[PDB]
RNA sequence: CUCGAUGUCGGCUCGUCGCAUCCUGGGGCUGGAGCAGGUCCCAAGGGUUGGGCUGUUCGCCCAUUAAAGCGGCACGCGAGCUGGGUUUAGAACGUCGUGAGACAGUUCGGUCUCUAUCCGCCGCGCGCGUCAGAAACUUGAGGAAACCUGUCCCUAGUACGAGAGGACCGGGACGGACGAACCUCUGGUGCACCAGUUGUCCCGCCAGGGGCACCGCUGGAUAGCCACGUUCGGUCAGGAUAACCGCUGAAAGCAUCUAAGCGGGAAACCUUCUCCAAGAUCAGGUUUCUCACCCACUUGGUGGGAUAAGGCCCCCCGCAGAACACGGGUUCAAUAGGUCAGACCUGGAAGCUCAGUAAUGGGUGUAGGGAACUGGUGCUAACCGGCCGAAAACUU
RNA sequence: AAAUUCCUUGUCGGGUAAGUUCCGACCUGCACGAAUGGCGUAACGACUUCUCAACUGUCUCAACCAUAGACUCGGCGAAA
RNA sequence: CAGGUGGUCAGGUAGAGCAUACCAAGGCGUACGAGAUAACUAUGGUUAAGGAACUCGGCAAAAUGCCCCCGUAACUUCGGG
């Protein structure tokens, strides 16, 4: 009884509860989102289900493609992504074609919202994994934010795999577990999240109740 | 306009004032500038901006582009020629058309002009 | 306009005056000393805004007991009973951090 | 550092070959009634008389 | 914020002037103190006749802050110096009275009499 | 072993590993009433602070802490940094030497070179494979990361005890440190923003402006990037074991946790939670689209050509970025620019007029100027286009 | 207890919350001492050493911006 | 070839000045370029709260800075400081 959903940020504001506290919001826009796809375990393996979301020009996207909405009757979206549930009573309140919305989420409920974070290019050391580099004076020459050892000596003559280095930074899948649910909108569409989300404002977002409660 | 992201042109940042300010003295003089693509790209948004206070017209407009302009030749011609020929055109007074590359450092080039 | 006005909205708060830096004000701040809600009240100069609808915040400046207080509550908050403006300024900056450094007769602001 | 040993025949084949230029693509140009070829960026230029074809 | 070698100012008739931070109570390797943390500190100028000397080891918690702090309903309080209070092992001033005013934060961390003291508790 | 060179203490930086365990977790015994302990066994998952002195390692001291563990790795780590000490040349004191000079005796000064070929490692691509050519969603074989803990209240001043003192087990609230994501708030930054102002030159001059002086200096400062800021995380439940505790029960008419058989049992192990992952060559699964021609030869699982589905290149760009890759857009277009209007920052433009001998002040006017954020508008450039790309069979 | 003291961080006082260095003393001077000068000394020192006021990215603890490289394209084109 | 090379002339405005800033007469743009918000290095800039806690050591940076007028200690070789 997992429940889920496809959405996008819509960015950060801030707004006040019944005991006068300010809590930052996180505006979600869980839009309206349909099934195209059932994922069986006597067919496929497992038990999950599709969920379609955003609007797009039908000549934008390719016949492959489209072909695969045509088997379920559904128009064309721009996302497409599966809800994994548990691994039996799979598709008793899920049929192709149903709408799913908004207000499936309660207040005061807990979400686990997954999306991509944000790009931070070739980051060195300090960046990536904050290490401390050598000191600004006192004789440090050319090595200010420089990584130091990486090794041993002649025993082990290697680069242990797995040391922390310079590299990429973002665009990585990144969960941020039990959020509160301030206030869900079904006249906008909207869920009001407390807390930080991740993506750039517009990333496409799936919001999922909490297992850890 | 936009602020340059990334390096400058010229080099410091006081050069490409000085380089939008030369190239736009140019541009509304001749009417047709060949230069490199990087500075074409730049010039554009920064050149319709004059033009903007060409079609205005008041004497609050003349003193804004001799803020940037120090040409008064090519302050009058603004005024009473490339003004007034774009009264009817709201925005996109310039046009971009990408020319060979030239010999010695292979940087692109383009032209940029004004469109009629 | 922004993107995130129609949650602003109805958070909004009609019926707060209009105040400039420079401006003496009272602030009338809700207050929970235990089980008893009271309402006290602060006097001083507002040095600052920083705007934005429901995000806007501004700050008062006294000189409590030889120690300078500063208080920076943001407007629409639910915790301001109503604000009072007292005595309207007449400043030429819109931060007034030149306040932070003068004491006595060297920090009054004019009567205009 | 210096190199340590010198590198084979294979090694110093297998880099230098991926030092190459790319090609460009090319497209059809009808002005003043004789045909030539420009790559697509300068296709509006040939139309314009701004491209000298020697 | 304080920290280890910050030097604040002595809010009560106790004689001490100046007082300076040694640790952080409250956890290892603590680094910040804010309005209403206690402070070992120690006493680097005194009032002549006394009840404290200079040299002298005692505990003070911190009652204005340069800093700003965020309150739960969005507001921040600031100050313009830093100020403690010394206080007995019970949570009472070892002074009669305090100047100045102190922060309302003193309240929710179970020092009651310095509030009852304080000219202005805000 | 190394003298046709293996650069030596301590510190910084980054680690990794053993358990002879400092803390936390599980137990037996006790000269264990309780609270605290002593001692032994099991346990390496995480944590193990900041200062004074000294070149120091070590050590003493200060204030804390749940605790301030011991060790290996060329007494880890100088083609990563330092250079205080030892260990060149200068000089001095003490001592020894008739003297040149000497001293694990002292003191002051004393160049730390290098563009990474190969393995290793951290990232990102190009090619081919995966028995037709493509596109979207995926299972997880197997890996990675994370794993810390305190104070107070209730239970209860109950059990225990002459008293002083003071719980196990269960339940709840709030913190320290640490990590990730984000930019609403606070705060930092701001090199095409706004304003004040000094020297000087220039725009013919006055007015108004600009060039240069570290962005000339100074007060602000939206976006973006940030932390000192905000939010969340290490949880709960299972499986198999350690020490240890058992039940049934002989060989051994008794007894014994054991030889047959069965239980309880911890931060360790394995699932659970987050992430990577079919180059997992056993190269996987469910679906959808094209599902088609022509030519030559030595008639071959042969060579070419031309296409469908589809993608790439070029073009307009991006909060995606070293190149490259990735994501959005290409007129059936709001993708960048312009433009119009808001939001937001600055703080009251120029011109005119009024008041003053003047510097300057009031009015016209929440003015003028202006970048990133939001919506409208078909004005500018996204073109009148090139290059790749689809099948032998056969056996049961 | 020294530019001289091995034992040694001698002992006592001062300064610091904490002082093997520093200052003042004692004398048990391993191994001070009178022109290879003894003990003082105002002024002076890019000298050695210790404390304090002020100020600071030296540090807790790092963030951001511009520029010269690094990086990409075109030209020339080495070295151990 | 970012080093070295004796003498003469030496304008304006601010300034004590042959300093410094901007300019005259007169020279010059000095011989690889074009781009591009990577890490890291280099030369500069700013920084909340704390202010030597850094470290062998306040190394480096920051700070002080000019003219006029009041004011100025121990000690001394009577000049000074
Ligand atoms: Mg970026
Ligand atoms: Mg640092
Ligand atoms: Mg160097
Ligand atoms: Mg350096
Ligand atoms: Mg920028
Ligand atoms: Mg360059
Ligand atoms: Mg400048
Ligand atoms: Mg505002
Ligand atoms: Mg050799
Ligand atoms: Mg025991
Ligand atoms: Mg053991
Ligand atoms: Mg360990
Ligand atoms: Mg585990
Ligand atoms: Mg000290
Ligand atoms: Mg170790
Ligand atoms: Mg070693
Ligand atoms: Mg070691
Ligand atoms: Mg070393
Ligand atoms: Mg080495
Ligand atoms: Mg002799
Ligand atoms: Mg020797
Ligand atoms: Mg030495
Ligand atoms: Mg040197
Ligand atoms: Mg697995
Ligand atoms: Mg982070
Ligand atoms: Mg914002
Ligand atoms: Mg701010
Ligand atoms: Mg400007
Ligand atoms: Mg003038
Ligand atoms: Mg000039
Ligand atoms: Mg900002
Ligand atoms: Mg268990
Ligand atoms: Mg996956
Ligand atoms: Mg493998
Ligand atoms: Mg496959
Ligand atoms: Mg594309
Ligand atoms: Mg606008
Ligand atoms: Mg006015
Ligand atoms: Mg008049
Ligand atoms: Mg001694
Ligand atoms: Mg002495
Ligand atoms: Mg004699
Ligand atoms: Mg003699
Ligand atoms: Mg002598
Ligand atoms: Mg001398
Ligand atoms: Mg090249
Ligand atoms: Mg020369
Ligand atoms: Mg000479
Ligand atoms: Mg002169
Ligand atoms: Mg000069
Ligand atoms: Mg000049
Ligand atoms: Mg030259
Ligand atoms: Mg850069
Ligand atoms: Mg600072
Ligand atoms: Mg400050
Ligand atoms: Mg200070
Ligand atoms: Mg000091
Ligand atoms: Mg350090
Ligand atoms: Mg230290
Ligand atoms: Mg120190
Ligand atoms: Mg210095
Ligand atoms: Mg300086
Ligand atoms: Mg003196």
């Amino acid at each position: 009884a997992r429940k889920g959903i496809l959405g996008t940020k819509l960015g950060m504001t801030q707004v006040f509860d019944e005991s006068n506290r300010v809590v930052p919001v996180t505006v979600v826009k869980a839009g309206p989102n349909v099934v195209t796809r059932i994922r069986t375990p006597e067919r496929d393996g497992y038990s999950a289900v599709q969920l379609a979301y955003g609007e797009i020009s039908p000549r934008k996207v390719n016949k492959p493609l489209t072909g695969q909405y045509t088997a379920a009757g559904v128009n064309p979206r721009r996302y497409l992504a599966e809800l994994r549930l548990d691994d039996s009573d799979a598709a008793t309140e899920y049929q192709v074609g149903q709408e799913l919305t908004a207000e499936i989420f309660a207040d005061g409920s807990y979400v686990d919202v997954t999306g991509t974070s944000k790009g931070k290019g070739f980051a060195g050391t300090m960046k990536r994994h904050g290490f401390r580099g050598q000191g600004a004076s006192h004789g440090a020459q050319a090595v200010h934010r420089r990584p130091g050892s990486i090794g041993g000596c002649a025993t082990p003559a290697r680069v242990f795999k797995g040391t922390r280095m310079a590299g990429r930074m973002g665009n990585d899948r990144v969960t941020v577990l039990n959020l509160l649910v301030h206030k869900v909108d079904a006249e906008n569409g909207v869920l009001l999240i407390k807390g930080a989300v991740p993506g750039r404002t517009g990333g496409l977002v799936m919001v999922r109740s909490a297992i850890k409660r | 306009p936009k602020p340059t992201k990334g390096p400058r042109l010229g080099g410091s940042s006081s050069h490409q004032k000085a380089i939008l300010a030369n190239l736009a003295t140019s541009l509304f003089e001749h009417g047709r500038i060949t230069t490199t693509e990087p500075k074409a790209r730049a010039l554009r948004p920064y050149a319709e901006k004059l033009i903007t206070h060409a079609k205005k017209g008041a004497l609050h407009n003349r003193r804004e582009v001799l803020k940037k302009l120090r040409d008064k030749d090519v302050v009058h011609t603004l005024f009473a020629e490339i003004g007034p020929f774009f009264a009817d055109r709201d925005g996109g007074y310039t046009r971009i058309i990408k020319i060979e590359a030239r010999k010695g450092d292979n940087a692109p080039m383009a032209v940029i002009e004004l469109v009629r | 306009m922004n993107r995130l006005d129609f949650v602003d909205k109805p958070s909004l708060r009609d019926d707060i005056p209009a105040f400039n830096p420079g401006d003496t004000i009272n602030v009338h701040v809700k207050v929970i000393e235990g089980a008893k809600e009271r309402l006290q009240v602060f006097k001083g100069v507002v040095i600052r805004r920083q705007g934005g609808g429901i995000r806007e915040t501004f700050t008062v400046r006294k000189e409590s007991y030889g120690v300078g207080v500063e208080r920076t509550f943001p407007v629409h908050s639910p915790n301001i009973d109503h604000i009072e403006v007292v005595t309207r300024g007449d400043v030429r900056r819109a931060k007034l951090y030149y306040l932070r450094e003068l004491r006595g007769k060297k920090a009054k602001i004019k009567e205009k | 550092a210096v190199p340590k040993r010198r590198k084979s025949r294979s090694n110093t084949r297998s880099r230098r070959s991926q030092w190459k230029a790319a090609k460009t693509e090319l497209v059809g140009v009808t002005v003043a009634g004789h045909a030539h070829k420009v790559p697509r960026r300068l296709l509006k230029a040939a139309r314009l008389g701004l491209i000298d074809f020697d | 914020v304080i920290q280890q070698e910050s030097r604040l100012k002595v809010a009560d008739n106790t004689g001490a002037k100046e007082i300076l931070c040694i640790r952080v109570l409250g956890g290892s390797s603590r680094r910040y103190a804010g309005i209403g943390d206690v402070i070992v500190a120690t006493v680097k100028d005194a009032i002549p006749g006394g009840n404290v000397k200079r040299g002298d080891v005692v505990k003070a918690v911190v009652v204005r802050t340069v800093k700003e702090r965020r309150r739960p309903d969005g507001s921040y309080i600031k100050f313009d110096e830093n100020a403690a209070v010394i206080i007995k092992p019970d949570n009472d001033p070892r002074g009669t009275r305090i100047f100045g005013p102190v922060g309302r934060e003193l309240r929710e961390k179970r020092f009651m009499k310095i509030i009852s003291l304080a000219p202005e508790v805000l």
